[PDB]
Protein backbone atom coordinates (compact mmCIF):
# COMPACT_ATOMS: atom_id res chain seq x y z
CA UNK A 1 0.00 0.00 0.00
CA UNK A 2 2.03 3.71 -1.00
CA UNK A 3 0.88 6.56 0.28
CA UNK A 4 2.38 9.76 -1.41
CA UNK A 5 1.51 12.86 0.28
CA UNK A 6 2.25 16.33 -0.33
CA UNK A 7 1.66 19.81 1.99
CA UNK A 8 1.24 22.91 -0.47
CA UNK A 9 0.21 26.57 1.34
CA UNK A 10 -2.62 28.30 -0.71
CA UNK A 11 -4.78 30.87 -0.42
CA UNK A 12 -7.31 30.42 -2.78
CA UNK A 13 -10.98 30.77 -1.66
CA UNK A 14 -12.98 27.99 -3.33
CA UNK A 15 -11.83 25.65 -6.14
CA UNK A 16 -8.29 23.69 -6.58
CA UNK A 17 -5.41 25.61 -7.54
CA UNK A 18 -3.68 25.79 -10.77
CA UNK A 19 -0.13 24.58 -10.89
CA UNK A 20 2.30 21.95 -10.73
CA UNK A 21 3.22 19.79 -7.34
CA UNK A 22 5.05 16.60 -7.50
CA UNK A 23 3.58 14.35 -4.41
CA UNK A 24 6.56 12.37 -2.14
CA UNK A 25 6.10 9.26 -1.56
CA UNK A 26 5.41 9.63 2.74
CA UNK A 27 4.88 5.34 3.58
CA UNK A 28 4.48 1.93 1.99
CA UNK A 29 2.60 -0.68 4.04
CA UNK A 30 2.55 -4.40 3.62
CA UNK A 31 -0.50 -4.80 4.72
CA UNK A 32 -1.20 -7.85 1.78
CA UNK A 33 -4.99 -7.34 2.21
CA UNK A 34 -7.73 -6.88 -0.50
CA UNK A 35 -9.17 -3.36 -0.80
CA UNK A 36 -12.19 -2.04 -3.17
CA UNK A 37 -13.72 0.42 -0.97
CA UNK A 38 -12.85 3.74 1.15
CA UNK A 39 -14.41 6.22 2.88
CA UNK A 40 -13.37 9.58 4.27
CA UNK A 41 -13.28 10.47 7.99
CA UNK A 42 -14.40 13.80 9.34
CA UNK A 43 -14.52 15.92 12.93
CA UNK A 44 -17.60 16.80 14.73
CA UNK A 45 -17.64 20.23 15.81
CA UNK A 46 -19.90 20.46 19.44
CA UNK A 47 -21.46 23.24 21.32
CA UNK B 1 8.88 -28.96 44.08
CA UNK B 2 12.90 -27.89 44.23
CA UNK B 3 14.09 -31.34 45.31
CA UNK B 4 11.93 -33.24 41.98
CA UNK B 5 13.93 -35.38 39.54
CA UNK B 6 14.81 -34.29 36.14
CA UNK B 7 11.52 -35.78 34.52
CA UNK B 8 9.29 -34.03 36.65
CA UNK B 9 10.90 -30.29 37.22
CA UNK B 10 9.17 -27.44 35.22
CA UNK B 11 10.25 -27.06 31.69
CA UNK B 12 9.16 -23.62 29.89
CA UNK B 13 8.22 -24.38 26.44
CA UNK B 14 8.17 -21.76 23.91
CA UNK B 15 7.53 -23.10 20.28
CA UNK B 16 7.82 -20.96 17.33
CA UNK B 17 5.97 -21.55 13.84
CA UNK B 18 7.08 -20.02 10.93
CA UNK B 19 4.34 -19.32 8.09
CA UNK B 20 4.59 -18.34 4.56
CA UNK B 21 1.34 -16.39 3.20
CA UNK B 22 0.95 -14.67 0.10
CA UNK B 23 0.95 -11.18 2.36
CA UNK B 24 4.55 -9.51 1.65
CA UNK B 25 6.97 -10.93 4.72
CA UNK B 26 7.85 -8.83 7.28
CA UNK B 27 9.69 -10.49 10.22
CA UNK B 28 13.08 -10.85 8.22
CA UNK B 29 16.08 -12.00 9.35
CA UNK B 30 18.99 -9.57 10.71
CA UNK B 31 21.73 -8.79 7.56
CA UNK B 32 25.12 -8.03 8.46
CA UNK B 33 26.76 -5.04 7.07
CA UNK B 34 30.52 -5.16 6.37
CA UNK B 35 32.10 -1.91 6.42
CA UNK B 36 32.43 0.47 3.26
CA UNK B 37 35.57 0.61 1.40
CA UNK B 38 35.80 3.63 -1.09
CA UNK B 39 37.96 4.28 -4.30
CA UNK B 40 38.33 0.48 -5.35
CA UNK B 41 36.56 -1.54 -8.14
CA UNK B 42 34.70 -3.41 -5.73
CA UNK B 43 31.01 -5.30 -5.84
CA UNK B 44 28.74 -3.49 -4.19
CA UNK B 45 25.59 -4.91 -3.00
CA UNK B 46 23.57 -1.98 -1.72
CA UNK B 47 19.80 -2.84 -0.44
CA UNK B 48 19.44 -6.04 -2.62
CA UNK B 49 21.41 -4.12 -5.71
CA UNK B 50 24.09 -5.71 -6.89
Amino acid sequence: FKIYSKHTPINLVRDLPQGFSALEPLVDLPIGINITRFQTLLALHRS
Amino acid sequence: QPTNGVGYQPYRVVVLSFELLHAPATVCGPKKSTNLVKNKCVNFNFNGLT
